[PDB]
This record gives structure tokens, sequence and C-alpha cells, in this order.
RNA sequence: CGAAGGAUUUGGUGGAU
């Protein structure tokens, strides 16, 4: 006994009973209302998991630290609608983020270039350009990769002529005027083009000078891809392949210090892939074809820089790992660029596929389709394996016919047919 | 609403203090009133957020959701200091006099810093005190001796006491503005509401009621009550001019709008 | 500050503040105290329905609650009251200023713990005294000895002995004696909780960073010690039948549940009580049952039972997970509007900034539910700022519209269903819903917008009807007559706008000197009220179309107003903090009140006996009783000066 | 008209039969001032003679 | 350098692994008989990879 | 059934001691299947171990548990995923799995995936034991470890040089990294020193 | 047939 | 139409009757 009371056993209660013994008597008469447990009288190594188990009831590691998104489970939050502020009169063709500030570039047969202040609450307008008799296919940002303060806007639809708009220095915002360009000499090859609708914009590296300048590309009547350069708009050169093109993408090489070279990726109906190295005339350096490929409709790089994930420097130019092929089936086969044998078949869809793109880290595939309404998924890499609890039946979005991710922060804009740009937020970004 | 969350111009009303989203993330800004700079501090985190914004006599003190308050030196476009709090809670609201730096918590928790020392030097709690949405200390010579403080009432409270010494009924709604515009004469402003109360500090009784054509977002005041400006959530800006001088209702005598060409 | 035509007699639709609640058992029925700010409620376990208050309100509010079969003890300040029944009967006063802040009565022993770590002791006068009256002595514990004092204890079996807990340690002391007995040992952690165990010579002790400490004070030695890491203990209790369980509440809102024997966790009960509002500030298992009472400072006190193991052998093995079986809610913060149900009065519609809507019942069955926001296919929706009801066509179709901040619409709420409606009504001017009103009949609904155009529904139908654009600014008022002949509407233009519903056109239009807050309209005697700017009431008839009573004295601006059910009176409620009646015969002011907290909102009964009022602060509404309907009451004109004076 | 829970509306050669809530006739006294409704309990008659409410008339 | 490229470099050093899918382990049951269980291990492995 | 519902999983975590052999690779197989099921705190997983290792006795529970033991860092993901073990589970790791019989493991052309373990093991050994370091360059050529993984073991061996005095196995083992991504050497040593 | 789990009235005593 | 699904059945508790 650690402690003992004097004056309970000198003190007499009459029923007389000294204390200590009436203290026991106490004891037992208690001990009678509720029976003594066997828990009080209780009192490397094998029970480690034992104890660890009833130290924590949580057991899901947290995913905050994890820099990895979880395979299977996406938090995605819906933000403001980015037409919201002034609508869209019809389907936006295109989308695409700046590649630094905070601006999503919209457009459409509407004729018009509206860019937006994209911040998640309000989603104001900056400007807007009406183009007269100049429906937009696609348009998109364009940063020099040399000279950080050129930017540039260019746009193209079902004409033979192309629109270039100059937003270096204050043309953006405290300009009264809109200083455009348009590109309309294809010095000799206009047979191969009717339309310049189909276009991309990428860098190129003139290695015997080491100068870097951006060049464009476009899709050719029979199998052909006309480049022209970005700012002069001369014909640099062309590439032919065998059958209709149907798409190609542009992936970067880099060798050593400040020297990187250009492959163009296009693929044919029949899954014939064909790689030019535009830095030596664009002469072929690799063919294969897609495995089980027929009815091709769209072809994507990623995880490393490209339309999506632009570079602010030379040395940010890295290798795309991630290479996905649609189809009108519905199928989407993968391939890891580290004949080739897909990785996975992706066939969640069924319907023909129109926009593939890859995450600016190459570890999530957003594939949608115009054909029928909701049609999109996100595909987790390298697992290859559609997440499920978004999009659901309830999620809006309609005719899908543009998608785009930002840069960073992992946000989504997906425009849809009736011209409404939605916008969602990736909490892991 | 409008993309600015905050802002806040320096006591000269030259150069306009301003913080907005660039995509998830935050962006604080700087531009000359009197007359571009491209340059803005951008917080890393999405979560981090500008609760708080205060110019020093050149630097700006930035309240944090995260629970500490950073000290920015806009000339080199860095965070010279960050005075960190012993919790996370959100910091509410911040003001300075010289040295003198008094914030609190979504824990309603007083602190009290110097900013030539960079040390907390004392944390309090006052009972009576359930939320504190404003705080503001009055300007007593040279040193600080009573602090207004003002959630959905209005308490004034002592520092060396640690106890509240008067309480003015205040708005039904949230507190907004709690600027002092002269000696015994502190005006009162709360969240979607069009009255302004001004209060006795040392009576404590409701000298005027300034009503605004619509629910004040800010405030100015020029001089010793010589006049006050209140921004208007409609975008109108309404001048009170003399205020201090029926009686107890008084509204705004000029109005002023601003509108484009087009219309 | 006291009323000649009112007076208080409860508050509607609190049932615990967050002191922590007491439990006894009178025979075979167990009852459950609760603190509501300066009073208290009793509730059966078995139905926890009502079956006691107080009879008074404490001056200061109760910090401790102990319940003794009969006789429950309150403290509040620095005097304990001794209630039964609800009644007074014998109150306690401390000789010091020092406030009480624990309470413990064992025998014929009271045991009250100050602030200032000083502990007094009384003592029963008789033997066979009801209660502890006499004081016997005073025991102060010092810095040294210990810490500030936790709770106030008593083991079984100890014969005049105090198990006073601190901060520190723990410390026993023999009251009959005054001596300290025995100190225990320095614990790491700082004490949070102590809870005797039914065991002998065992109390467990909770800390501040989840560690619960079941220390044998005989021994005096550590017995077990469970981990619960990154969490604070809140509350503890076993169970007492005959099955080996242990409760752990936590400030997080969460209870968890272990069986001593097994050293294992039995089931967790996530988010019970909001962490914001204190967590679980009390849970009790009740003697005897496998009932385990919770409550928290949210205006919520709820139950959990053990269901009987499904596995006819090895029962420990498989026990049941704690079940929902019954509890009260209330706001978890002020309300900020109210209207009365029906014309019997039994039933008032409650909104809160907490975006929740509640149905409290009047009567002493004290029934409150929540109006269920599932919507109907052809989080808490934003806080309502405006809302009308209207009782001819109930249970035919929505008979209630609401308009939330921040928010374009107004939605429809059914009052038979106690569902939201499947109807949405919009401004289509791109303006803010600020005033919305409904017509007799309960056909139309009325939707003020910001932008100054009020739009005409159909409540059966939710399809729009007829616009009127007059106002330029916002409509701050919309009433119909009860003839659905002249609507009248205000706007904060300064204008009051007269229409012909039946053919559409103006009969008038009214300019006011300031811009008008409110309006209500009596229909009765076709008089309306206006809540000027310039702090004046204005009183119009729609008939003549001219002002007709003109009110002056409230010193601040108007937060509420309403007609006497007999159209007879007027009361306001002004920022100033004060409640003036106004006898519209005479345009003079009859009586005045001063409130503590300013009267966000005030409301006649349809009958015109009671009189409900919300405040800024505190959870509850506060429903008053009109003298005027058991006598006579004079209309001399109160002295303005005097009025003055007292505020 | 009635509360009475007794009353059957308020809230094989037997006929499970029980008084039922009802009102047989009604007319305005000549007065003008109330109406009385024959009904099961009896005559019930209403009046307006307290006229405790205030209905001014074109006031000022 | 900078430690953006190195968690990027961290991000293309995680590689694929076959998922557990609910129709997985059903043949296990068809097997289960007469088999040592060092075996099973050894087939639950090779499902797994 | 239950991988869809994680929350499920979470509550049949709650839900080796046995001296058979039996028994033991029976809870290798459970704790193997849950682990790629629904990912664990490292703890969790450093407890396993704990628990493998101390009744770790008949020949067949090592192979079983060996292949066990790989697969759970192979589930890690996170911070730390290839941190060296710490020094008690190190220890009994070694003794319950000499060098050879590791060494033994990474030969056979059909080992599993276990570059996640083998690193932290590697870092383990630099940290711990001195006369391994020659191991760790035989270790290296066996099983080739990914890009970060590299980077890791070039990152604390370049502490080794600095702490550690100058051995031939040391340079020999910077010399296979110079043999072999040459560049990302240097990037080590340059943002090291 | 799952397992019938009734919540079952329970009386205090 | 549509922010992290829709529809049908059903046990129990609570309030009325």
């Amino acid at each position: 006994a650690a402690w003992i009371d004097s004056d309970d056993e000198k003190i007499k209660v009459p029923i007389k009973i000294n204390g200590v013994h009436y203290i026991n008597r106490l004891r037992s008469q208690f001990e009678k209302i509720y029976p003594r447990p066997k828990w009080v009288d209780d009192e490397g190594d094998i029970n480690a998991l034992t104890k660890i188990l009833s130290t924590t009831y949580n057991y899901k590691d947290t995913l905050s630290n994890s820099k990895l998104l979880p395979p299977k489970k996406l938090d995605i939050v819906r933000l403001k609608d980015a037409n919201a502020s002034h609508p869209s009169h019809s389907a936006i063709q295109s989308l695409s983020f700046h590649p630094s500030k905070p601006l999503l570039l919209t457009g459409g047969y509407d004729k018009t270039l509206r860019i937006y202040h994209i911040d998640g609450k309000t989603n104001h307008l900056v400007t807007s350009l009406h183009l007269v008799g100049s429906p937009i296919q696609t348009c998109t940002f364009y940063t020099s990769l040399s000279n950080q303060n050129q930017q540039n806007i260019f746009t193209a639809g079902r004409r033979r002529y192309m629109h270039s708009w100059d937003l270096s220095l204050e043309n953006l915002t405290h300009s009264q005027t809109a200083k455009i360009e348009k590109f309309s000499r294809l010095y000799g090859h206009e047979s191969t083009q009717r339309s310049f609708e189909n276009f991309k914009v990428a860098h190129l590296q003139n290695s015997q000078t080491n100068s870097v300048h951006g060049i464009v590309l476009l899709q050719g009547n029979n199998g052909w891809i006309n480049i022209l350069h970005s700012t002069s708009g001369l014909w640099l050169m062309g590439c032919k392949i065998e059958g209709v093109i149907t798409d190609f993408c542009i992936d970067y090489q880099p060798i050593s210090r400040g020297k990187f070279r250009t492959i163009l990726i296009a693929v044919n109906a029949y899954g014939e892939v064909w790689e030019f190295d535009l830095n030596k005339n664009g002469h072929v350096i690799r063919r294969w074809k897609d495995q089980g490929g027929v009815g091709i409709t769209k072809i994507q790089v990623g995880g490393g820089t490209t339309t999506t994930c632009p570079a602010l420097q030379i040395s940010k130019i890295k290798q795309n790992r991630w290479l996905a092929v649609g189809s009108e089936s519905g199928f989407v086969n993968l391939y890891d660029r580290n004949t080739p044998t897909p990785v996975a078949a992706l066939d969640q869809l069924t319907t023909t596929i129109s926009n593939l793109q890859f995450s600016p880290d190459g570890q999530i595939l957003c594939m949608a389709s115009r054909a029928v309404k909701d049609a999109l998924r996100l595909v987790h890499l390298p697992s290859c394996s559609v997440f499920s609890n978004w999009p659901t039946s309830g999620t809006p979005l309609g005719k899908v016919t543009s998608v785009a991710f930002s840069p960073s922060g992992g946000l989504l804009a997906v425009g849809n047919e009736q011209g409404k740009v939605r916008l969602w937020k990736l909490n892991h970004y | 609403d409008s993309p600015v969350l905050q802002s806040a111009y320096d006591p000269s009303g030259q150069y306009l203090c301003y913080v907005t989203v660039a995509l998830d993330k935050q962006r604080v800004g700087v531009q000359p009133t009197q007359r571009w700079n491209e340059n803005f501090l951008y917080l890393e985190d999405s979560k981090l957020k500008v609760t708080c914004l205060k110019w020093v006599n050149v630097a700006i003190i930035l309240g944090m959701n995260n629970g500490e308050i950073w000290l920015y030196s806009v000339l080199a476009n860095e965070v010279t200091y960050k005075f960190t709090t012993g919790n996370s809670y959100e910091i509410k609201d911040i003001d300075l006099m010289g040295n003198q730096l008094w914030c609190i918590d979504s824990s309603d928790a007083f602190y009290q810093f110097d900013l030539l020392q960079f040390k907390l030097l004392q944390h309090f709690r006052i009972n009576n005190c359930v939320q504190l949405n404003k705080l503001t200390i009055v300007p007593a010579g040279d040193s600080v001796a009573q602090l207004l403080v003002a959630s959905h009432s209005i308490s004034l409270i002592d520092i060396e006491e640690k106890k509240v010494v008067m309480t003015f009924p205040g708005h039904v709604s949230p507190v907004s503005t709690l600027q002092v515009i002269t000696n015994e004469f502190f005006i009162s402003g709360a969240e979607g509401d069009r009255f302004l109360n001004v209060y006795d500090i040392h009576s404590g009784m409701t000298k005027c009621v300034l009503v605004a054509e619509s629910d004040i977002k800010e405030l100015s005041h020029s001089g010793q009550a010589d006049s006050i400006a209140v921004t208007t959530e409609d975008g109108s800006l309404e001048i009170f001019v003399d205020p201090l001088v029926g009686n107890k209702s008084k509204k705004s005598s000029k109005k002023i709008q601003i509108v484009s060409k087009d219309g | 500050k006291n009323s000649k035509i009112f007076s208080p007699f409860r508050i509607i639709g609190n049932v615990s503040n967050g002191v922590p609640f007491a439990t006894g058992t009178l025979g075979s029925t167990f009852y459950i105290v609760t603190c509501v700010g300066k009073t208290f409620q009793i509730y059966d376990a078995n139905t926890l329905h009502l079956l006691f208050v107080s009879e008074k309100e404490t001056p200061s509010s109760i910090v401790a609650l102990s319940a003794h079969f009969h006789y429950v003890y309150a403290a509040y300040e620095n005097k304990v009251g001794i209630y039964k029944r609800g009644i007074e009967e014998h109150l306690l006063e401390l000789e010091t200023d020092a406030n009480v802040e624990h309470l413990c009565i064992f025998g014929d022993y009271l045991c009250a713990s100050t602030d200032d770590n000083s502990i007094f002791i009384y003592k029963k006068s008789d033997p066979q005294d009801k209660y502890p009256s006499e004081f016997y002595t005073k025991l102060t514990v010092t810095e040294i000895q210990g810490g500030e004092i936790v709770s106030l204890q008593h083991l079984a079996t100890y014969l005049n002995k105090l198990t006073v807990v601190t901060k520190s340690n723990v410390l026993l002391f023999n009251v009959r004696t005054g001596k300290l007995v025995f100190t225990s040992n320095e614990f790491p952690d700082q004490i949070t909780t102590a809870e005797p165990a039914p065991v002998l010579d065992i109390i467990a002790l909770g800390t501040v960073t989840g560690e619960v400490i079941m220390f044998n004070m005989r021994k005096g030695k550590r017995i077990r010690t469970i981990k619960i890491p990154q969490s604070r203990i809140s509350s503890l209790s076993f169970r007492t039948d005959g099955s080996s369980h242990l409760s752990v509440g936590t400030s997080s809102g969460d209870l968890i549940f272990y069986d001593l024997d097994r050293r294992s966790r039995i089931h967790v009960l996530k988010n019970i009580h909001r962490e914001s509002y204190g967590g679980v500030t009390q849970a009790t298992f009740l003697n005897g049952q496998p009932i385990i009472v919770t409550s928290g400072g949210d205006n919520s006190l709820k139950e959990y039972v053990f269901d009987p193991s499904l596995s006819q052998g090895s029962g420990d093995v498989v026990v049941q997970p704690p079940r929902y079986l019954r509890s009260r809610g209330g706001h978890s913060q002020p309300p900020s509007y109210i209207a009365f149900a029906d014309s019997q009065s039994h039933f008032m519609l409650s909104a809160s900034k907490d975006r929740s809507l509640w149905s409290f019942s009047l009567r002493k069955d004290a029934q409150s539910q929540e109006m269920s926001q599932r919507l109907h296919k052809k989080s808490k929706f934003p806080e309502i700022v405006a809302l009308a009801i209207e009782n001819a066509r109930i249970g035919e179709w929505e008979n209630i519209i609401t308009a939330h901040k921040d928010e374009k619409f107004a939605r429809t709420w059914d009052m038979r269903n106690k569902r939201v409606g499947r109807w949405t009504f919009d401004t289509t001017d791109d303006g803010f819903v600020k005033s919305v009103a409904m017509s007799q009949c309960g056909n139309f609904g009325f939707i003020g917008s910001s932008n100054g155009s009020i739009t005409i529904y159909n409540m059966q139908s939710g399809i729009l009807r007829k616009k009127y654009k007059l106002h330029k600014r916002a409509v701050t008022g919309i009433s119909l007559d009860g003839m659905n002949r002249k609507m009248v509407s205000c706007g904060l233009d300064g204008i009051v706008g007269f229409y012909d519903f039946n053919k559409s056109t103006l009969l008038g239009k009214l300019k006011l000197d300031a811009p008008i807050t409110a309006m209500v309209y009596h229909r009765s005697s076709d008089l309306f009220a206006l809540a000027l700017d310039d702090l004046s009431i204005v009183v119009i008839d729609a008939v003549t179309q001219r002002v007709v009573r003109q009110l002056w004295g409230h010193s601040n601006r108007i937060t509420a107003f309403d007609f006497s059910p007999e159209g007879r009176w007027i009361v306001s409620a002004s920022l100033d903090s004060t409640i003036r009646t106004w006898d519209l015969p005479t345009g003079g002011c009859i009586d005045g009140i001063i409130v503590d907290n300013v009267a966000t909102n005030v409301k006649f009964s349809p009958n015109g006996d009671l009189l409900a009022t919300t405040h800024v602060t505190g959870n509850g509404i506060c429903i008053w009783t009109n003298r005027a309907q058991f006598k006579t009451v004079s209309t001399r004109t109160i002295d303005e000066s005097e009025f003055a004076r007292m505020a | 008209v009635s509360r009475n829970m007794a009353l059957n509306g308020t809230l094989l050669s037997t006929r499970k039969m029980r008084p039922e809530v009802r009102v047989t006739s009604v007319q305005f006294s000549p007065t003008a001032n109330a109406f009385a409704a024959a009904s099961t309990e009896g005559l019930l008659i209403y009046s307006t003679n307290d006229t405790i409410l205030f209905d001014p008339f074109d006031l000022d | 350098e900078d430690e953006e490229d190195i968690a990027l470099e961290f991000i293309n050093g995680e590689k694929k692994d076959k998922l557990v899918n609910m129709n997985s382990f059903t043949s296990m049951f068809d097997n289960i008989q007469n088999v040592q269980m060092d075996t099973f291990f050894d087939r639950v492995m090779k499902v797994l990879t | 059934f239950n991988s869809n519902n994680d929350e499920k999983l979470n509550q049949l975590v709650p839900i080796l001691a046995s001296k058979s052999k039996d028994c033991q690779i029976a809870a290798h197989t459970i704790l193997v299947v849950f682990a790629t099921a629904l990912p664990l705190k490292k703890t969790i997983i450093l407890a396993a171990m704990e628990t493998i290792l101390s009744n770790l006795d008949a020949k067949e529970a090592k192979h079983s548990a060996l292949l066990t033991i790989c697969k759970l860092f192979q589930t890690l993901k996170g911070q730390g995923n290839v941190d060296q073990l710490p020094s008690k589970i190190f220890k009994l790791f070694d003794s319950k799995f000499d060098t050879v019989s590791i060494l033994t493991f990474l030969d056979k052309e059909d080992k599993p995936v276990c570059d996640k373990f083998i690193t932290s093991y590697t870092r383990s050994i630099a940290r711990y034991d001195r006369s391994k370091l020659n191991i760790i360059l035989s270790l290296l050529k066996k099983i080739r470890l990914e890009r970060y993984e590299v980077r890791l073991i070039i990152t604390d061996l370049i502490y080794l040089s600095e702490i550690l005095e100058d051995k031939s196995q040391l340079v020999e083992l910077f010399e296979y990294f110079i043999s072999i991504n040459e560049d990302l050497v240097l990037k080590c040593l340059k943002s090291l020193g | 047939p799952k397992v019938v789990r009734e919540a079952k009235k329970v009386e205090m005593t």
C-alpha cells in the first residue's frame, strides 16, 4: 500500500466498527455490485507488428507527401467556367494556355480570339480579336526559346492563309491596335497544300550556326508536311509520307549542352509511323508500324517538352517517354519510347478518338471523342488504367471538342460544341 | 466580384500594393499610383493565401493563412524575414506603430512582435473575445496603451491590464473596417452593410451613423475628420464632407462614378 | 430594462452550450442535465423528453453541473445553487471573489474548486439532511503541492477523502481532517480529464497528447497506458454492463472504444461532434446499460447503443458497432430569420448562418427537426436573407419561399413534406434576390431583384407570369393585400410602388425622404409600416396612398419590426440595443427595453399572446409573453430622457 | 368547426357507425354582426362584437 | 541543376506494376487441393507479378 | 473483392508467431497480397519485417520471406522509399540473410523486381558496414538499378569519401560509376561540392 | 440470404 | 438536363394518428 490513512482506523463509525475493517467491508460490497474484471489484474521483438497496429487507426499512407498521384482515386475539384465572363457563339475548336502567364486562349468558327485571365473564381476576359472571314480551326501560343520577350499567337482555319498575332512588349493589353501578319506564300509548293487548318509550332535549332528559331508545320494534300519559318515565313523543307496524312506529333531529343534535335513523327491510317530528322533536311531516320493499328486518327507524345508543355530555355528540353495512337474504333495503343509492342491497349472509349494529350509531367493521358457526349476518360500512367471516380454521369462535358492542361497547377480545360469551357483543378498539383 | 482579392495604399498614397490569383497561385504586385512594373512575388503554395496586407515606413507586411507573418521588401522582390507564431491558425488582422507589431490568429490570440529585434514578445488570451475579425491600435503618444478589437461588437482592451476596458454595440454582421478617424472618434463598418457607426472612445455613445448608397468595401479618411471616402460594392466612390460636425444620420454629399465612352 | 408589456420565460432550440453534462437516476428513470447559458434542462434518458427547466435564470453563466438523485448542483460565478425539479431551495455563496470551477458531491460533502486553486468543503448540518449546507473548512492547494486543479473526483470505498486531480499530478486530501495524505508522482504530460473507474482504487486520467493513464492510487503506480498519437482527451467513461469497455472523447470529434481485456480497439465513431465547437465535450456510459450518451459545443446531444453480439459463441470477439438511436440538435450559430409556421402557434421555422433550416416545436415536447435539402429531379445552400410562409395551400404544393445570400435565385420549401420543393425562381435581370413575398391564396410568389425588377411566378407550376419594372435600385419589400387586388413595393431608391395586381397598372407612386429598408404589411387593417434610413418608422395606408404615422426615437438602424396581430401596435428593434413598443392610434412609444444583445428579428405570434425575438448571440430563440393579453396596459408616452439615461 | 378527437372527421349486418363533424346549415344574422352554423354539437355563433381590431378609415 | 528536375527524375523512375482486380484469385480454389503450399505462394506471386 | 472499397480495406487492416514453417509462409502470402492492394506506411512495412525475421528459421520460409520482403518496398512510393534501413533491422536482415545469399538472390535470372529494396540496402551497407563496400560493387553489377536509385547511391558514397578514408573498393565503386553514366556522376559531384 | 442484422428495439433496464 | 451517378425494394429508431 503506497498510502495509509490514520483517521479511518481511529474513528469508530456506528452500525461501532473501525475504519480499515469498515473499508474492507465497503470494498467487498462494491465487489458484489460489480464483478472484478480481469484487465485490472494484468500489469528485434516479434510483437512489433501487433504494437504498431494499436498505435494508429489510419493505415492508408498520406498522399500529400507522395509525389506520385494515387493510381485509382483522382482528387479533382471543379472551378468557375472560363467562358462565363464572355460566352462564345460557336464551338471551342481549340484551347491553349500561355507558357508562363495565366492566360487561356479560345477560338472557333466565331472567328474570334478570346483570351481570358484564368484565376478560378472570376475568369475575366483580357482582350478579344475578330478576324473577318477567317474561321479558327486551331490557335496556339508561341514563345521564342531564345528571346523570352517574343510572344506570338498563330491561328489557322479551313483557308489557304495563316494569321500571326504579335504579343511582344505591350501589344497584348495597352495597344489600341493589334499587330497581325498574314502568311499566304508557300513558295511554289501551293499544289501540295490546300488549307492551313491543321498546323503545329515547334523549335528547330540550326546546328551549324547553333541559332534556334521557331518553325510552323502544315498538313498537305498527299502525305505532305510543309515546314515554314515561324517569323519570316520562308519555306525551309518538306516531308512526304505515303497514304493520307492523318496526324503528326513532335518530339525533342537533347544531344548535349545547348544541342538538341527536332524529330517529326507522322502516322498513316495504317499505323505506319515515320520519323523525320528536321535538323538533317527532314530525312527519315526510323520506320515502324502500330501493332494492330487500323483507321488511325491521332498521335501524341509527352513526358518531356511538347506543345502543351513548352520549355523556357534550351536546358529544359527533355525527351518524351510516352507515345499514344488513337483510332476510329476507340482503341488507344500506348508505347514506351524508353516493331514495337504497345505497353497497353486502352479501349474504354467506343467511338473515334479526337483528342490525345498528356499531362505536363506525362503521368496522365486524357482521351476524348467528339462523336458522343461525355466521351472522356483519364488514364493513370504508367499503370495504363482508367480513373473511376471521374468523370461521372453527372459531370457536364457535352460534345468534348477541345482539351488542354495548364503548364503548372494541374488545371484542366474542356470545351464543348455549346461554346462552354469548363475548368477543373487537380488537388495533387 | 473583383479579381483583386486585397489592396492597400501606402501612407503617402503614391504606391498601391495588390494581390491577385494567377492560375492557382496568388501573386503580390506593387504599382505607382502617381504617373509599368512586371515584378510579382509568387506564392509557391496554392494553399498559401494572403489574409492581411499592411505597408511599413519600404516594406509591406503580409499575413498568411499558414499562421505566420512575412515581411516583404518590394525593391529586392523577396521576403526579407518571416515572423512565425507558434500556432498554425490563420492571421485575421495586422497593425503597426513603428517597431510595435500586433496580430491576431483564428484562435483569437494576441501577439506582439518587434521589427528591429525579430522576436515574439508576448502572446495572451482575453476572455469575452469569442472572435476577433479586426485589430486596431489606438494612436496614443508613441506607445501602445490600448487596443481596439471587433468581431461583431467592438471592444477596447488595455495591454498592461490584459482585460477589456469598454464595449461598443457594433453591427450585426462581422466588422470589416475599424479605422480611427481622430481621438475619441473611430469609425466602424461591417460586411454587407451600408452604415458606418462613429463611436466615441471615452464615452461610448454613437455620435453619428454615416450611410452609403450601397454596401461599403473600403474606407479612407482625410486629415482629422475632414472627410471620409468609402468605396461602394456597386463600384462607386462616395465622399462624406465634415461628417463630425437628422444630425444622427448623414448621407454622402458627393458621388463619383467611372464609365467607358461606349457605356 | 423591465418591460411593462413583455416578460421572458424560456429560450427555444438549445440543448447544450458546451459545458459537460451530468447524469443521474431517479428510481428506474435516468436523466441528463444540460447547461443552456444561464439555465439548464433535464431530459429523460429513456425518451430524451424534456422533464424540467430552471425556474429562473442565473445572474451568471453556469460553469459546472453535478446531479445527485432529486438535487442538481449548479455553480456560477462564486455561488452554487441547489436545484430540485428546477426550483431554487437553497443557495451556496462562497466567501471569496474567485469564481467556482469544479464540483464534487459525495455522501454528505460538497466540494467546490475555485480558479485560485482553493477547495471549499461543506457538510450537512444534520446526518439526515437532504443536501449539504453548513461550511466545514477550506482547503487550498499551493503551486508546490501541485498545479492548477483539473477536477474534483471521489473514488469508491474512500472515507472522507477527495481525490483532487491537478495539472501537475494527482493529490489526495482528507476533507474531514483537511490534510494532504498522499501525493502522486509527477506526470510528463498535461492532464486534462479524470474519471473514476468502477473498479477499486483506479482512476482513468486523460492527457493533452493522447495518453490515457490508469493510475492505481492505492498502490500509487501506473497500470496501463493507451496511446492515441496526435490527439487530446476530452472525456472518459467505462461500460458498466458487465463488458470491459472504455470510451475516449477527443477534440477532433472522434469517439474511440477500447476493450481493456483484449487490449484492442472495438470501433471508432468519427466527427460525431464538430471539432471547431470543441468536439466531444462529454460522453458518458449509462450505469448498467449498453447506452452511451454524447454531447458537444455544437448544440447537439446524441446517444449510441451497443447491440448484442450476432455470434452464438465468442460474443466478446464479435462486438456489434455502436449504432445511432436518438438525439436532438439545434442551430450551431445564431438564427438569422424566424417566422411562425401556423396560426395555432405550435411550430416555428428558423434559419441560421450555419446554412441549416430547422422547425422548432413550441410545446413541452420540444421536438426539433432539420429541413431536408435533398433536391427533387424532373453542401448546404447559402444562408437565407428573407423568407415568407403561407398556410392556405399546405400539402398541395410549395408554401415557403427563401432568398439566399449572394444568390440570384430563390428556393422553395414544403412544410408538410419537410423537404425542398421542385421550383426555383430567377430574378431574370442579372440581379440578386432581395425580397420574397407570397399572396394570401398561396398561388403566387413575388421576388424582388437587386436591379429593381419584380418577378411574379406561380407556386404550384413554378413558371414566370408577370414582371413589373419600376424601381431602378434594389427592391427591399413586396406585399399584396388579402383581396389580391393592390400590391405594394418599396426599394432602396426611396419610392413606394402601388399596383393593381388584377389589372397590372399604376395606382400611384410615393417618394419618401429617406431610403426604405424593409416592409411589413398588415392585411386585416390594410396598413404597412416602412423602416426608413433616417431612423424612422413610417406607416402608410394603401387605400388612400398617404403617410399615416411617423415614429421617431430610435438612435440607430432598425434591425427588425412587425405589426401586432391586432394591427394596433408595432414593436421594433434597432442597433442601439433597444426594443420599443409603439401605439399606432396615438403615434407614441409606450414602452422601452434594453437588450444586452441586439435583437436581429422580432415576430408576433398569430394569437398575439407571444412574441419571438432573435439576438446576435445565442443559438436559441428568445420568446416573450404579451402581458396586455391578460390585462389592460396604459398608453402614456414613455419618458425619452429617462430611457436614454437607463441606456 | 370542431377539434374533438372523438368526432370522426376532425383529424356484415352491423354498421361501423359513429358521429361525424358536419355543418347542416349556415346563415348570416340580419344585424350583419354575426353568423350561426348548425352542427352536430349544436348551434355555433361567430360574432364580430369584440371589435378589438384597429381599422381606421380615411385617417391622417 | 534544379530540384524539380530531380523530382521529374523520380517520377520517370517509377514503373508500372500489375494491379489486382476482383477476378485474379478466383482460380486458386480450383487448384487448392493436394498442392504444396510453397507452390501456392509461388503461384500467388506469379499472378501478382 | 474489396479492392475498390478503400474504406473497407482500411477496416481490414487490424484483422508469423507460430514456429510452424507453414504458418509463417501463410502470413507471408497475406502480407504480400494486401500490400499491393492498399499502400501502407513505411513504419508498417518496417515493423512487418521485424516480425518476419523474428522466427525466420525454416529455409523454405527464408526463401518465401525474401520474395515477400522485396515486394513490400516495391509497393512503397514515398519519400524515403529507397532510404537506408534503420540499424536494428539491417543487423537482423544480414543475420538471417548473409550477403552471399542475397548475391545468389540477384544471380538468378528470374529475380523479382527489388531495386527499391536493393538501393535501400546499399545505403544501409555504407552507413553501417565499411567492410562490405566491395559487396556493393558486386551487387550493382548483378542488378541494374534505376536512375534515381543510382543518383542516391552516388549521393551517399560522396559523403563516404569526405568522411571515410579513401579506399580501393571506395574508388573502384566510383570508377564503376565513371564507367556507367559518367555525366550523372558529375551532376552529383556538381551539386555536392 | 445475407446475415440479417435487425436493429432490435432496446429498452433500458 | 447534369460540380465527386441514377432508379426499385427493405430493417430499425423518432414525431403524429
